[PDB]
């Protein structure tokens, strides 16, 4: 099983996924056994965004609390400074700031020709920043549907 | 802490600021029981401590050296004892130098020219004497006795600047029966520094295939074709590189620049065409196909 | 001229792109080979690492350990008849190896498709070598089928994971084209 993660593991409080507003408590916890090499209060658990400086714990539980994220993505590394060796990346989360999807306001279906294949076009909307899966159904006069997502 | 690097050789550890408590050190002899035991520090008489047990601070650098074990008129046993600072609670590097090509905090440098696994490691120190050197090396940790390394000689006296850094290299050889196609682990090279009273530790790990450098094109000659302006090179392989010549590959870059910034081709065959001006060289270079590696010194024949 | 070889060229040539590509698409998330571990999949699974090497190199013969996942895949890259048993159990052994990476790389790729955004996705030509060698190598070819899922994965594991199986794939890859270079000479 390759790790990515192994030094220490992040959580993320609700989940990766929030609505366009919400706050997330990020939190960089470090397992016992893994840690810096010498005991000395010049160690630091830093965690970045961007590679920017949010903040520093001495000790292994290190809890921080972003707000105002706005729509995307924000990359949040926690990485372990020691006393004289370089920064070793420990684990990181990645958030995507999402808001609910907009309804399709027009949907027009256009067949060409008198053989041609039924094709259906939509106005989508605002763009919300996640995975957008579209599934268009046509039922004729009884129900019978066919069905296709647009992944 | 007090630790034995070798049997009657005790390094301790003292950390490095004004005006520092030393550590309380105990001194002991392995020897049969005797009442009235004497110690001395210094070839002087002076006689530091009474009884098989002898208790000493290190503070100073002054207080470490060989304590001597005598009683009866004749020397028990011995207690030599070595010093390894910490500053601001980072281990002292005093005795080699940063060379700092690869990077910062760089003093030991290892190079090869086989798969084979025979390599060699320069360590640049600019302590004119009084320097010895423990070198000790694995595959991972859990090969035991995997490397045989060598013993550290003194190889060059360059005048740097005015200080005249002298090198020192080790000779190691994977002493692994086993052959395999690709390495898992790298090899780990540790080297005791030890200068009078004080003891350092530098730790380097690498690949072989990483630190490999070819030696330079074998029989380099140029026959010129007939009734043509261009020149045909052909060179061969070098003896030393590891055989068969089909699994392990070498990539040739020609220069013909000599004395046009940049001439430089780059051929897998082993004989290339170039226009020869009267006035110039042409040079060639060898470098692993496969893998990035250190380039080759340049083969140069007076065209 | 090996056309198992010319396919092993185009292995290691594909992967040194992607690489590139993987390194260019990441600036945050460390891809350096000094800041990447080695780890190896196909770490005691094959026998590559010691049924691959040239016919001098190897003699004891002890350290093959009991004819380690012995199957001898007949295939079109060899002829039956042709090459000594220890190039038909490394000809086994790398096609197991093809196998162990291309599940893991397709199982990747359909976890990066999902993000909002297309920062890296696996190179699909690179996959389509890993599947025309494997072809070549053993006529039982298994072909993976499309992998998907019903949820969303934390896409800065699999990002740190991709960084460390291409690394590891690369120095795969000149071991097989080292290989198919002494099968042809
Ligand atoms: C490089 O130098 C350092 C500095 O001394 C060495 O670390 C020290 O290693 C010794 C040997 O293991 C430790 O002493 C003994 O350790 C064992 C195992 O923990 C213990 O059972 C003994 O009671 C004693 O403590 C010493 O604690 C340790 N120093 C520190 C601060 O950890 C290191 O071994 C050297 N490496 C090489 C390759 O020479
Ligand atoms: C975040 O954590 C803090 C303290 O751990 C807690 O007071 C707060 O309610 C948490 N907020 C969320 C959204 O989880
Ligand atoms: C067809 O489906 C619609 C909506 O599901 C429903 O209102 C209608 O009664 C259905 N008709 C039949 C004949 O089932």
């Amino acid at each position: 099983k390759i790790d990515a993660c192994k030094r220490g593991d992040v959580t993320v409080k609700p989940s990766h996924v929030i609505l366009l507003g919400s706050t997330v408590n990020i939190t960089c916890s470090l397992k016992p056994r893994q840690g810096c090499f010498h005991y000395s209060r010049r160690n630091k658990l830093i965690l970045y965004k961007f590679d920017r400086r949010i903040n520093f714990h001495h000790g292994h539980s290190l809890n921080s609390q972003v707000t105002g994220l706005p729509l995307g993505t924000t990359l949040f590394v926690c990485k372990l400074a020691c006393i004289n060796s370089d920064e070793i990346q420990i684990c990181g989360a990645e958030i995507f700031v999402g808001v609910a999807p907009e309804q399709p306001q027009n949907l027009s279906c256009i067949q060409k020709g008198e053989q041609g294949t039924v094709a259906c076009t939509w106005e989508r909307g605002r763009d919300t920043h996640l995975y957008t899966e579209y599934t268009l159904q046509l039922s004729g006069p009884k129900n019978l549907t066919w069905q296709k997502q647009c992944k | 802490a007090i630790w034995e690097l070798k049997k009657d050789v005790y390094v301790v550890e003292l950390d490095w600021y004004p005006d520092a408590p030393g550590e309380m050190v105990v001194l002991t002899c392995d020897t049969p029981e005797e009442d009235g035991i004497t110690w001395t520090l210094d070839q002087s008489s002076e006689v530091l401590g009474s009884g098989k047990t002898l208790t000493i601070q290190v503070k100073e650098f002054g207080d470490a050296g060989q304590y001597t074990c005598h009683k009866g008129g004749e020397v028990l046993s011995h207690s030599l004892l070595l010093l390894h600072k910490k500053e601001d609670g980072i281990w002292s590097t005093d005795i080699l130098k940063d060379q700092k090509e690869p990077k910062n905090k760089t003093f030991l440098r290892c190079e090869a020219k086989n798969y084979s696994g025979r390599f060699t490691c320069w360590w640049l120190t600019t302590i004119s004497t009084d320097l010895t050197f423990s070198v000790k090396s694995s595959r991972g940790s859990s090969d035991p006795q995997g490397v045989t390394c060598g013993a550290a000689t003194l190889s060059a006296e360059r005048v740097r600047g005015d200080n005249k850094e002298y090198e020192y290299s080790v000779e190691c050889q994977e002493d692994s029966a086993c052959p395999a196609a690709e390495e898992s682990l790298p090899i780990e090279v540790m080297v005791d520094a030890v200068h009078k009273l004080k003891y350092e530790n530098y730790t380097s790990s690498f690949f072989i295939r990483d630190i490999i450098k070819p030696d330079p094109p074998k029989n380099l000659q140029l026959k010129p074709l007939k009734n043509s302006r261009q020149v045909e090179v052909s060179w061969e392989y070098p003896d030393t590189w590891s055989t068969p010549h089909s699994y392990f590959s070498l990539t040739f870059c020609v220069q013909v620049q000599g004395k046009e910034k940049k001439d430089r081709v780059f051929t897998d065959k082993t004989s290339a065409t170039v226009i020869c001006r009267k006035n110039a060289s042409i040079s060639v270079r060898a470098q692993d196909r496969y893998y990035s590696s250190s380039w080759s010194e340049w083969a140069s024949v007076p065209c | 001229m090996f056309p198992c070889l010319h396919h092993s060229q185009n292995l290691l040539r594909a992967v040194s792109n992607m690489l590139q590509k993987a390194r260019q698409t990441l600036e945050f998330y460390p891809c350096t080979s000094e800041e990447i571990d080695h780890e190896d999949i196909t770490k005691d699974k094959t026998s590559t690492v010691e049924a691959c090497l040239p016919l001098e190199l190897t003699k004891n013969e002890s350290c093959l350990n009991s004819r380690e996942t012995s199957f001898i895949t007949n295939g079109s890259c060899l002829a039956s008849r042709k090459t000594s048993f220890m190039m038909a159990l490394c000809l086994s052994s790398i096609y197991e190896d093809l196998k162990m990476y291309q599940v893991e790389f397709k199982t990747m790729n359909a976890k990066l498709l999902m993000d909002p955004k297309r920062q890296i996705f696996l190179d699909q030509n690179m996959l389509a070598v890993i599947d025309e060698l494997m072809q070549a190598l053993n006529f039982n070819s298994e072909t993976v089928p499309q992998k998907s899922s019903l949820e969303e994965p934390d896409f800065y594991k699999t990002k740190i994971k991709l960084c460390i199986l291409l690394h590891a794939f690369r120095i795969r890859a000149v071991t097989i084209d080292r290989v198919m270079s002494y099968l042809n000479a």
